């Protein structure tokens, strides 16, 4: 048998793929539960549980034919029941009943669903998902969505068996392998907190022929032993290893692996800093008085202040802390929407956003949003913005310096160097009599409960947050909706709760942002629609409510995985997340071999995508 | 979905 061995860092809060919007859950369930469609190696959307599908000529009705040989299994591998179309009716109703955190993906798209979720109706037979027979699911939409099929790669549209769901009650989806059923490539054999995630190939999976590893073992990695990755790889214990050029170890490693260091491409997951606009929890702070806390509360609502932070934040120095001097810029991402995520009459989205920035102020003149460079850092612009902020804020009684708390895990040595760099650059440019970045080193429980796994905005315990978004479907709105005041998935990280915008949301203009989103969403012509979302992204950059930082990818590794064997997806959770298709080999891949494989994949991908787009028309009813 | 983990795009 063959085995993939590496590491993981995020324990899931649950396995509830219908209720969670955290990647800590979907990164796991991607390997355990299939939906209607999935990805091939080229980012095409291809059959999964659905062997075929059609869309009506008006674009409102999608019908899917489920393959007859797909079954549910228990975590121990026993057969439970065949997958049926009713499981998709059950899944959507459960997501609605449980108020899933990812409901924005469907609540405004599926006919009747918003009425059902909000209690206007009580009858799920009025909602636009139907099992026409055991093999046929039909969805009915409120308006056409060319990106609807890409949404089926997100877990809120995955199926669940109603008898299992009822049998399990509130035990369904807990962090225990027996809490869900399995119809995907793997069964979950071990899920041990701060220790291990282990998968075993399901030999009875409908597509077992495309699963080339029999075992996947992930060891918990808390960040305190970055050298262990290469150490275990060289000892034959890991299949891959991320390299850390800053380390004292790197000298000899690059000697030993001169011809094996491989750099990945930057991908569509985007990270950014944001501010806590309505902080309620001060368990982790270096502020000693209520006047300091109210001063920071006022500062983060001031646009000039946020812009000053933005221009003072040296992205190159930050990237260098994990990538080294040479590679510091390889991970930089300057928009939330990746610059080539869509195009508008051949022009990349990011070049359209760039063309719209000077309109928002002359401080943006010449800005370039391409990946892999820092267009923000500018000490003279930062100091000028801060001087205007300070006059506005001082008149409100605000006291300086403004203290900003940033958390980091105490074991996360590389992360600690990263946040140290942000402290150094901001304070160097603006002056530590004006701004102080207070780093709070937290235990795992402290770090989880104050940030990523906090369950309410009031529990967020920081002034500055560094999080990110992985796209759920193929449209700029997957990213840009996350700050909307009605239902934005990233509102709680800004200290705001979805619902009516409060005075702090209105102070920073997120109500206007939300109205812009609603108007852009009405556009169905892709070029016009994307241009409206480009305006929205430009507004957001100018607001400096996010400070774009880095992407995933762009990092050095050693590898015994086969290049470009795994699925790839621009959006959704059935590409790199899945260990289906992935292959392992005996030879450590060389840089030259990887580059030859990459150029081959890049060329095949364009050809493959063009044929996939031609195939689309055959599916129109 | 929401992505977290360590600091930035950390392991």
């Amino acid at each position: 048998s063959k085995t993939y061995n590496y590491v993981y860092s995020s324990d899931p809060s649950s396995l509830n793929y219908l209720a969670e919007n955290r990647a800590a859950t979907s990164d796991i369930v991607a390997n355990l539960v299939d939906g209607l469609l999935e990805n091939d190696q080229y980012g095409n959307i291809i059959p999964s549980l659905a062997e075929d599908w059609t869309v009506s000529q008006d674009g409102l009705t999608y019908t899917y034919k489920l393959r007859k040989d797909a079954k549910w299994f228990t975590s121990e591998g026993e057969e439970y029941a065949p997958v049926t179309a009713q499981d998709f009716v059950t899944g959507l109703q459960y997501a609605a009943d449980k108020k899933s955190e990812a409901l924005y993906l469907v609540q405004d798209s599926v006919a009747g669903l918003d009425d059902y979720i909000t209690g206007k109706t009580s009858d799920f037979s009025t909602v636009g998902v139907k099992a026409l027979d055991d093999q046929t699911v039909q969805y009915t939409l409120v308006k056409p969505e060319l990106y609807w099929n890409s949404k089926t790669l997100a877990t809120i549209l995955f199926p669940v068996n109603a008898d299992f769901l009822k049998s399990k009650g509130d035990d369904f989806g807990k962090a225990d392998p027996s809490s869900i059923l399995y119809n995907g490539p793997f069964l979950m054999k071990a899920l041990v907190s701060k220790s291990a995630i282990e998968y075993k190939k399901n030999p009875n999976y409908w597509d077992a022929k495309n699963v080339f590893v029999d075992d996947v073992k992930l060891t918990y990695y808390d960040g305190s032993d970055q050298e262990s990755l290469e150490r275990n790889f060289t000892a034959g214990a890991y299949t891959t290893a991320r390299l850390f050029p800053n380390s004292s170890s790197y000298e000899g490693i690059k000697e030993k692996y001169k011809n094996n260091i491989i750099y990945s491409m930057q991908n569509s997951t985007s990270y950014f800093f944001n501010f806590n606009l309505d902080r309620k929890s001060y368990n982790y702070t270096s502020k000693t008085s209520d006047i300091e806390k109210k001063s920071t509360q006022e500062a983060v609502l001031n646009k000039n202040f946020r812009q000053a932070i933005n221009f003072a934040f040296d992205r190159t120095s930050y990237g260098a802390q994990s990538e080294g001097k040479e590679g510091a810029t390889k991970i930089l991402r300057n928009l939330v929407v990746p610059p080539n995520f869509v195009s508008i009459k051949g022009k990349d989205f990011g070049e359209v956003v760039a063309s719209k920035m000077v309109n928002y102020g002359k401080e943006w003149q010449g800005i370039n949003f391409a990946d892999g460079q820092d267009p923000y850092y500018n000490p003279e612009k930062a100091k000028a913005k801060f001087a205007e902020a300070k006059k506005e804020l001082e008149a409100k009684g605000v006291q300086f310096p403004i203290h900003l708390d940033k958390t980091v895990e105490v074991t996360d040595k590389v992360g600690i160097q990263g946040v140290s760099s942000i402290k150094q650059s901001i304070e160097s440019v603006l002056g530590s009599d004006n701004v102080v970045i207070d780093i709070q080193q937290l235990t795992s429980d402290e770090f989880d409960s104050s940030g990523y796994f906090a369950q309410t905005a009031a529990q967020k315990d920081y002034d500055l947050y560094h999080g990110g978004w992985g796209p759920d479907y193929q449209d700029p709105s997957t990213y840009l909706d996350i700050f909307n005041t009605n239902s934005g998935g990233f509102l709680q990280n800004l200290g705001l709760e979805p619902g009516e915008a409060n005075d702090k949301a209105k102070a920073v203009g997120l109500d206007v942002y939300t109205q812009m989103l609603e108007e852009a969403n009405k556009e169905q012509d892709p070029a016009k629609r994307y241009e409206k979302y480009a305006d929205i992204q430009a507004w957001l950059i100018d607001s400096s409510l996010v400070l774009p930082s880095v992407s995933r990818g762009g990092t050095p590794s050693l590898r015994r995985t086969v290049p470009f064997a795994a699925a790839y997806g621009l959006t959704g959770t059935k590409g790199v997340e899945s260990y289906k298709y992935l292959k392992v080999q005996d030879k450590i891949v060389t840089t030259d071999e990887y580059a030859k494989a990459r150029e081959k994949w890049l060329k095949e991908k364009e050809e493959s995508n063009k044929k996939a787009q031609e195939e689309l028309a055959k599916h129109v009813k | 979905p929401i992505v977290g983990g360590h600091e930035g795009a950390g392991v």
